[PDB]
RNA sequence: ACACCCAGCCGCAA
């Protein structure tokens, strides 16, 4: 974080990478974002059978 | 080690001329595997002649297919004698030609059968060269004064192999020439004759050469044989490509642009429609619109909306196709049969046309409204999917949206059916895995239940079968008498 | 029974239809100077089978 | 990653104009001024210069791993 | 019956482009010849790359098939060197092949361009374009590149790297005249270079006895051969492949009989 | 059975053409007789077709009625149907 | 047995294109006469109709399963080679009526169902090729 | 057998089979050198 | 209440790039969307100080003639994934025929489209045993139980293949053997068809101490006629052929295509968007800039683009005269000619192709084993059968399902059934 | 995505491999939803 | 893998003739050349020779196959004329025209150049 | 005379 472009290039880190990602045992792992039902608010629905 | 005596067995590389057999996932059909005769070429990759594309449910693009090879005798002798695809040209499915002239040749057969096309004598050589089963006899030139100018019917004539006879209509053929005079002449030169094997007059398209019950090699394979269609497709496809080299082919955004009045006609009727449909809506709010019987208030309200913009979308695909040129390489290619069709040639040039989901319109998520930008309570045209402008004028990103939806039913309607499809399908199998024709001809199940007396209730296989008419249910009992 | 069971199971993925040896696979691209019949294969699935 | 010695179209000679077009570029002048400068009529070259993208400097960035 | 009588004449020869204009020739052969332009004229080119050592940011195979696409002058010695198949010499001799050595080394905060002017040859007359220069690798400081590479002689059906031409340009019958291209719109089209209509014409009249003639070339040489030379070194390997046919045709039919 | 009452199709059917055609070529294969004379042929089916043209297969068909009982046909009186 | 009128109907020769290929291998001229006994014709069909066998046999049970297997094929064929429509319409020659019998004969016979066929599996697949295109 | 490390660059002997590291600057990284045997690169 | 900030920002990162995405059909644009992960380039710049498994990159990117104000934003300028190519969406000899592709064999040799493949090999030190350890070390002839003839000498004194080598199919690269409960060789050797050349190699501690490797090993491939090809509009073809220069047609100022696909590929697949790219890289080449090809512009549109291309001379509608390359004869057509963007897939044909002959059987079933990796066969699947019994082909059916894949003798009582 | 013992009711998908074949791939994964159905209506 | 040598296109190994004789049955006075490694640039030209020749009927060539580097010509002429021998003199015909071509440009370039 | 054990999970191609 806050490391500019030339330092960047210097650690052997790419400028460019968006990051956002983890390390784990040297596989870069990306969380994916999961839907889920809105929580405290009240709906309805009409279950046909 | 190395000496050979009789009774060894010497397992040999794949030489040219064996007999391999294929195999596309998912295999829908018995047409998914049928057998080939074996060419080596370089590069990594299998090869197989076009036509061979519509069997296999198969589009060049990254598809691959499996390659068995037969490992005996008896097995590549039953191979070569059923699973042979010249032996396999037509399908009982449908006893129609799966076969089929398509693509580039198709089109280039439509452009290389016009009465206008000509031929120069070196090109004419040329041509003859591609053939295989040419007798070696330059045919008379149809033209001999100024100047030596042979017809592409006639090239087709030599294609054709020993004496068929088949009378077909092209695609194109206007419904009053047969009632009014030139029946036989035909000015457009519909009604192809196919006489003594010989090319008469006509445009061929798809439905002559192409999958159709009665089509031009539906009859060779029925008359001739089975390798004499094999040649005739073969000879079809080489020639007419190397002919479509001189001719060519193409298509650009000038088949897509129609004439100022063509936009200006289209321009008026969609007006015209957003103004009905404008006074129907409001005959609507101010009730006055008297329900349909059998039918609800919004139901018949939607099926007025519905009638009108189709209405609409109809008149502006005939507006467009009656400015569309005849050089325009859209109708060549419609007309011809190869791919597309005329609804595609109206949404490319004058209206996309009406989006909808699972049937209705766009439905309102949002509190009765279909996207933040409409005002709420609208069931104009733009507002709940139609699409006004074209794929050339393009779209505005209320209907690009709208548009995405229609897509995203198609891809998804799509996906999910394969399921149910694969399912109905291995059930209908496993059920009838055994029944089958004894030696009395009689179909029996496998543990000797008479399903059938006779295959069909005639003991007729399918592939042999033809459309006729019966020429005599028809006719009145004073015809009747009369012609019999 | 689980071993027995449907897909990926004894009677339907080992017998009814099973792996095979002698067999290729490749992707397929146009060659329309090539009867009906015929079909091109390259050399390495040639020799090797 | 660097200009390609030769234009893939046709073949006319592309990788020693680089440094000039960039050259011209610097003195005020616009791409089509600078691409009919440098001689290259046949649009598919002009394309060549205009369209490419050179990584080479911001591959230079990165020490490198010997000395 | 026999050979027809061509005529040629020159419209403009500057140093690295020709247009002539070959009237009375049938197509075949004017296409013939656009063909042998852009595929079989012998030139001299790197195709054998060893690399000592590379430390630069590009790799072996971008830095050898770089070299390889690098023009060489070979204005002479194209018809002196033989090819290296046909040299009774094992792998490579001077007598066949043209050695190329590079030697360079960046020590300095700048960035070294490796241009072509970097090559040295071993004979004076095979050398890259120099007499702006190609550039091959950008290198950091600290960053060798050191490689020998050696030229043979081929033509274009091998590679792309031995077609001399830029770009051949083959035009004939511009003012549509026999119709071999039909315009669906031809006030549309933009008139040819070689145009003799005036402003209201589109199109010439139909020419039912006409017969194409009158090709229009615009050969344009990479700077490698001449522009000019290229042309005779195309008629004349045109020229030796039917003699050769000539010798082996000869040579069946004796047999035959 | 006796000569008579033989009832069936006496087509020879394409199943088993192909099953005696390719039973004849397996046993030429193993250096077995040859029915026919053969001007240059070396390929077991072709000569297996050219020798079936000429009628002398020197095998007999049993066809299974679905009953149980067998009936027997020689090559030679069926017909072929090219 | 067919109301709607549906005079459309699958049969396994194509008569009119077998007549129209007896007229033009025997290069008979329709404006001239022909020679071709209308009874010569009669006992033509009769005999063919005879010689087309699905049910083999001499029983009568096994006489009228053949007649009903075969009716529709042999109602369509005296219809197709009515004397009349012989005379004015096809005006065919005696040895084309002679090539047209045989070869009416041998087409059929070709199209007769071939035992060992696996009638179950074709049938399920040829019915379930559609559903991929039901969408 | 040289090995050249992360950094520093130091074409470090080692040939000991012990931990891998240089004494210059103790990256726990290590590379080797090209090979001197010879490679022809075919520039088609 | 709201103003949109501009309409065209609803599309994704992948659907952004699509140039004039409305012109097109959805479909189409899903498609393509789909592609876009797969269109390789320069994926990340510090690409050759890291290493993984099933890394590309793209010799000569080159950002879009027609771009999309939003790509300059995704940073796409500076990390392109295709070629600006000259394209002819004419018919020819064939081999474009239905969804296919002709390519240039001359641009091919210049470097069009040729690309690295880089692959990256592990081995560890995973002591399980007191004396069972494994060590890397140039396993000897008679002293390692796993003994192939596969070429071991290329190893160095570590047991590590040094960089810069070239190593063939099924060669050893990490000399490692794990001595017996008088060693055996349980050494990786790199899979079936590469033909690469090793280039980086690295050792390291792992996280539990021992002794870590790894190695890269590149190959260039250059297109062979097999090789998936896409546009951005969903336009999904294999360089059916490769012909050279002076094969393909060519214009009157001698220009000739790259890259040749079929017009069937646009009716039916409504893709005119595709055209419209053509033309506006046609005259951005000519004129100078990069052209503006924002999805929602009522500014640019087809007629405007015709009359700029019209005052640069040539046809308003972006044909062109073509030359029958064989023949030199002019095309009675007139070819759609003009620059566009083109994407290498990541699919490969020299990935994809297999084949199968008696190879190695599985432990359980006895039977061909899974994937070309393991050198397994196909399936003959249940479908497959089926069709095989509407064929009638029996003994072809016996072969395939016992004789070629796994016959087998048991003995069995006659008075019992049981097993014997 | 759960404890390790209780693997039957830990929801599966979550933390997918990094895709590198692109830029524009990486992008993409990096911006990206999923639903935790295995009907056409939440699919469309 | 698969990728045939380059040099392979145009270069003959030891085992094949450039030339081989085919007599055509199906017609009288006919050929069947078969030249090998070659391709369009001398078809085109032999097929145009030819054409011109007064007394020869039939005169095309065509490639079997793109990827394989072989063209078949046939030519027939009146029975009184070899094939054989009107390929030759089309060929040396071809050679004259070829050479005053040459000569011509020599002359056109030294002319040109002052 | 070859060497790599299997289950699960995920992406992706037609
Ligand atoms: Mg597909
Ligand atoms: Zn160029
Ligand atoms: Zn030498
Ligand atoms: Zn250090
Ligand atoms: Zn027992």
């Amino acid at each position: 974080n806050g490391l500019t472009d030339r330092d960047l290039c210097e650690l052997n880190e790419c400028p460019l990478d968006p990051g956002g990602y983890f390390i784990i045992n040297g596989s870069e792992k990306v969380l994916i974002a999961q839907e889920k039902m809105a929580t405290n608010t009240v709906y309805v629905f009409a279950k046909k059978d | 080690d190395l000496h050979l005596q009789t009774g060894y067995k010497v397992e040999r590389h794949m030489c040219d001329g064996d007999i391999v057999i294929f195999n596309r996932q998912p295999t829908l059909h018995k047409m998914s595997m049928m057998g080939h005769r074996v060419r080596i070429l370089p590069w990594s990759t299998f090869r197989l002649n076009l036509s061979v594309t519509t069997p296999y449910n198969a589009d060049f693009d990254g598809d691959e297919m499996n390659l068995h090879l037969p490992q005996s005798l008896e097995t590549r002798a039953e191979i070569q004698e059923l699973a042979m695809v010249p032996r396999m040209i037509v399908t009982p499915q449908s006893n129609r030609p799966v076969m089929g002239i398509v693509q580039d040749t198709l089109t280039a057969v439509r452009k290389f059968t016009k009465r206008d096309v000509f031929l120069e004598r070196g090109e004419v050589m040329n041509l003859l060269m591609f053939l295989s089963t040419w007798d070696g006899k330059v045919p008379q030139p149809a033209i001999l004064k100024p100047r030596p100018l042979w017809t592409g019917k006639q090239i087709f004539s030599l294609i054709i192999p020993g004496h068929i006879n088949c009378i077909r209509t092209h695609s194109t053929h206007p419904d009053d020439e047969d009632s009014g005079p030139y029946k036989h002449i035909s000015p457009g030169d519909t009604k192809v004759v196919v006489e003594n094997g010989e090319l008469i007059m006509g445009i061929l398209c798809k439905k002559s050469l192409g999958t159709s019950a009665g089509s031009l090699v539906h009859i060779s394979y029925l008359e001739m044989g089975h390798d004499i269609t094999r040649l005739f497709y073969s000879n079809i496809q080489t020639v007419i490509n190397n002919w479509l080299l001189i001719e060519g082919h193409t298509i650009g955004i000038g088949d897509s642009i129609a004439d100022s009045k063509t936009y200006q006609d289209i321009q008026n009727t969609i007006k015209k429609a957003k103004q009905d449909v404008i006074e129907v809506i409001e005959k609507a709010h101010n009730n006055e619109l008297e329900p349909t019987p059998g039918n609800t208030l919004r139901q018949t309200f939607e099926n007025q909306v519905n009638r009108i913009l189709n209405d609409a979308r109809d008149k502006t695909g005939s507006s467009a196709q009656k400015s569309l040129s005849e050089y325009n390489n859209f109708k060549s290619m419609v007309v011809s049969g190869a791919k597309g069709s005329k609804i595609n040639i109206s949404q490319v040039i004058a209206v996309v046309g009406q989006q909808n989901v699972e049937g209705k319109r766009i439905p309102f998520g949002f509190k009765h409204r279909t996207l933040p930008h409409f005002i709420k309570d609208d069931y104009g045209p733009e507002s709940r999917g139609f699409v006004e402008n074209s794929y050339l004028a393009g779209l505005t990103p209320t209907e690009f949206f709208f548009h995405a939806m229609g897509g995203r039913e198609g891809l998804i309607d799509t996906a999910v059916k394969t399921a149910e499809t694969g399912y109905i399908q291995r059930r209908l199998i496993k059920s009838m895995e055994s029944v089958m024709v004894k030696y009395d001809a009689t179909v029996r199940n496998s543990i000797n239940q008479v399903v059938q007396l006779r295959y069909g209730e005639d003991g007729l296989a399918g592939e042999s079968v033809e459309f006729q008419n019966l020429a005599t249910l028809k006719p009145s009992n004073k015809a009747f008498e009369k012609k019999f | 029974k689980q071993r027995l069971k449907g897909k990926e199971g004894r009677v339907r993925g080992n017998l009814m239809g099973k792996r095979v040896d002698f067999s290729a696979r490749t992707v397929i691209t146009p060659d329309p100077n090539l009867s009906i019949d015929q079909v091109g294969v390259p050399r390495s699935i040639a020799a090797n089978m | 990653m660097i200009i390609p010695v030769r234009c893939f179209t046709c073949g006319k000679i592309v990788g020693n104009k680089w440094e000039a077009y960039l050259g011209l570029l610097q003195a005020e002048y616009t791409e089509g001024d600078a691409l009919d400068a440098l001689g290259l009529k046949r649009y598919c070259c002009r394309r060549m210069l205009l369209a490419h993208v050179d990584l080479i400097e911001k591959l230079l960035n990165y020490a490198p791993l010997e000395k | 019956p026999y050979a027809n009588q061509p005529t040629v004449r020159i419209t403009e020869l500057t140093d690295e482009n020709v247009k002539f204009i070959i009237e009375n020739t049938d197509l075949a052969v004017a296409n013939s010849i656009r063909r042998v332009f852009i595929a079989e004229v012998p030139i001299i080119a790197i195709d054998w790359v060893q690399i000592d050592a590379n430390s630069s940011v590009l790799h072996d195979e971008f830095i050898a098939h770089r070299l390889g696409l690098i023009p060489l002058t070979s204005d002479d010695i194209v018809d002196k060197l033989q090819y290296s198949r046909d040299c009774t010499c094992e792998e490579f001799c001077p007598e066949c092949s043209v050695e190329f050595t590079l030697d360079v080394r960046c020590n300095e905060d700048q960035t070294r361009h490796v241009t072509s002017r970097d090559l040295i040859s071993n004979s004076p007359r095979v050398i890259p374009v120099t007499s702006d220069d190609i550039l091959i690798v950008k290198l950091r400081k600290g960053q060798e590149l050191r490689l020998r590479a050696y030229a043979k002689k081929g033509f274009g059906k091998e590679h792309a790297k031995w077609n001399p031409t830029a770009g051949v340009a083959f035009e004939y019958d511009p003012d549509n005249a026999l119709r071999h291209t039909v315009y669906p719109k031809p006030e549309e089209w933009p008139k040819s270079e070689y145009s003799e209509l005036d402003e209201d014409e589109s199109q010439a009249p139909y020419d039912p006895n006409g017969k194409p003639e009158r090709f229009y070339y615009n050969v344009e040489s990479c700077g490698s051969l001449r522009p000019e030379t290229i042309v005779l070194s195309a008629l004349s390997g045109l020229k030796k492949k039917l003699s050769d046919l000539q010798t082996q045709l000869s040579h069946e039919i004796q047999s035959d009989v | 059975q006796a000569n008579q009452k033989r009832i069936t199709t006496p087509y020879m059917t394409k199943y088993e053409r192909a099953r005696v055609l390719g039973t004849r070529a397996l046993q030429i294969a193993m250096c077995a007789p040859v029915m026919v004379e053969l001007e240059g042929e070396t390929d077991p089916l072709l000569i297996a077709m050219k020798e079936l043209k000429a009628r002398k297969i020197p095998i007999i068909i049993r066809r299974y009625l679905p009953d149980g009982s067998y009936e027997d046909w020689g090559v030679d009186e069926l017909i072929i149907s090219d | 047995i067919f109301p709607t009128g549906d005079s459309k109907v699958v049969l396994p020769c194509n008569l009119l294109r077998m007549i129209w290929n007896a007229q033009k291998i025997f290069h008979i001229n329709p404006r001239l006469p022909s020679d071709l006994h209308p009874i010569k014709v009669v006992e033509g069909v009769k005999e063919l109709s005879k010689k087309l066998v699905i049910v083999n046999g001499d029983d009568p049970l096994s006489r009228q399963a053949q007649e009903n297997a075969t009716l529709l094929f042999n109602i369509h064929l005296r219809s197709t080679l009515c004397s009349r429509r012989m005379a004015e319409e096809f005006r065919l020659s005696g040895e084309a009526f002679d090539w047209l019998l045989g070869e009416i004969e041998s087409k059929f016979n070709q199209a007769i169902a071939h035992p060992g066929e696996m009638v179950g599996a074709l049938a399920a697949q040829s019915l379930g090729e559609p559903a991929t295109q039901m969408t | 057998m040289i090995y050249i490390c992360g950094e520093c660059h130091t074409e470090n002997e080692i040939k000991s089979r012990d931990p891998i590291r240089c004494r210059e600057c103790g990256y726990r990284i290590m590379y080797k050198k090209r090979t001197k045997r010879l490679v022809v690169f075919d520039a088609r | 209440t709201h103003c949109e900030i501009h309409p065209s920002m609803i599309l994704g990162v992948c659907a952004s790039i699509i140039p004039f995405p409305d012109h097109n059909q959805s479909p189409r644009n899903t498609y393509q969307s789909a592609m876009g992960k797969q269109a390789m380039g320069v994926y990340i710049t510090n690409f050759h100080v890291r290493m993984d498994t099933l890394a590309h990159v793209l010799y000569y990117p080159q950002k879009p003639l027609v771009t999309t104000r939003s790509m300059e934003y995704l940073r796409f300028r500076e990390l392109p994934a295709g070629i600006n190519s000259i394209v002819a969406i004419a018919s020819y000899t064939g081999y474009n025929q239905e969804d296919s592709v002709i390519m240039n064999r001359s641009a091919v040799d210049r470097g069009f489209f040729r690309s690295v493949f880089y692959r990256s090999y592990k081995e560890q030190e995973s002591k399980k045993g007191f004396d069972q350890e494994e060590v890397f070390e140039k396993p000897t002839r008679e002293t390692c139980q796993g003994m192939r003839h596969a070429i071991y000498d290329k190893l160095d004194d570590d047991g590590l293949i040094a960089p810069g080598v070239r190593v063939s199919g099924d060669d050893v690269i990490i000399g490692k053997t794990v001595t017996l409960p008088t060693k055996r060789d349980c050494s990786t050797f790199l899979r079936t068809s590469e033909t690469g050349i090793v280039d980086q190699v690295m050792v390291t501690l792992n996280q539990e101490g021992y002794k870590f490797c790894k190695i890269r090993v590149r190959s260039v491939r250059i297109p062979q006629i097999g090789d998936k090809f896409a546009s951005r509009h969903g336009q999904k073809g294999t360089c059916g052929i490769q012909y050279r220069q002076e094969d393909m047609p060519f214009t009157c100022e001698g220009i000739t295509p790259d890259i040749i696909i079929n017009p069937h590929a646009i009716p039916s697949r409504m893709t005119i968007g595709h055209l419209i790219e053509c033309l506006q890289g046609k005259v951005s080449a000519n004129k100078g800039e990069i052209g503006d090809a924002t999805p929602f512009n009522d500014a640019v549109n087809v007629q405007k683009i015709s009359n700029l291309l019209s005052d640069y001379g040539y046809h308003l509608r972006g044909n062109e005269v073509l030359y029958n390359g064989f023949t030199g004869r002019k095309i009675t057509s007139q070819i759609f000619i003009g620059p566009t963007y083109y994407q290498r897939l990541k699919h490969m044909v020299d990935d994809k192709i297999h084949s199968r002959a008696r190879g190695p059987i599985q432990i359980l079933n006895r039977q061909p084993m899974e994937g070309r990796s393991r050198d397994g066969g196909l399936r003959f699947g249940e479908m497959e059968r089926d069709c095989q019994i509407a064929h009638g082909a029996a003994q072809f059916l016996r072969e395939r399902l016992f004789e070629a894949s796994d016959p087998y003798q048991v003995h069995v009582c006659n008075l019992c059934g049981i097993m014997a | 995505w759960g404890d390790q013992k209780k693997a039957h009711q830990a929801r599966a998908g979550v933390s997918q491999v990094l895709n590198r074949l692109t830029f524009a791939s990486t992008l993409s994964h990096l911006r990206r939803l999923n639903s935790p159905i295995g009907l056409a209506k939440p699919r469309q | 893998m698969n990728a045939p040598p380059a040099f392979e296109s145009f270069l003959l190994f030891e085992g094949e003739k450039k030339i081989t004789i085919n007599k055509d049955t199906k017609v009288p006075n006919a050929c069947l050349f078969t030249i090998n490694k070659e391709d369009h640039t001398l078809g085109n030209i032999i097929k145009s020779q030819l054409l011109k020749d007064p007394q020869v009927l039939f005169a095309g060539y065509k490639v079997p196959h793109p990827l394989e580097h072989k063209i078949i010509i046939r030519v027939q002429t009146t029975p009184d004329y070899s094939p054989q021998e009107a390929f030759t003199n089309a060929i040396t015909d071809l050679i004259s025209e070829l050479s005053l071509l040459e000569e011509r440009f020599r002359v056109a370039i030294k002319d040109k150049q002052e």
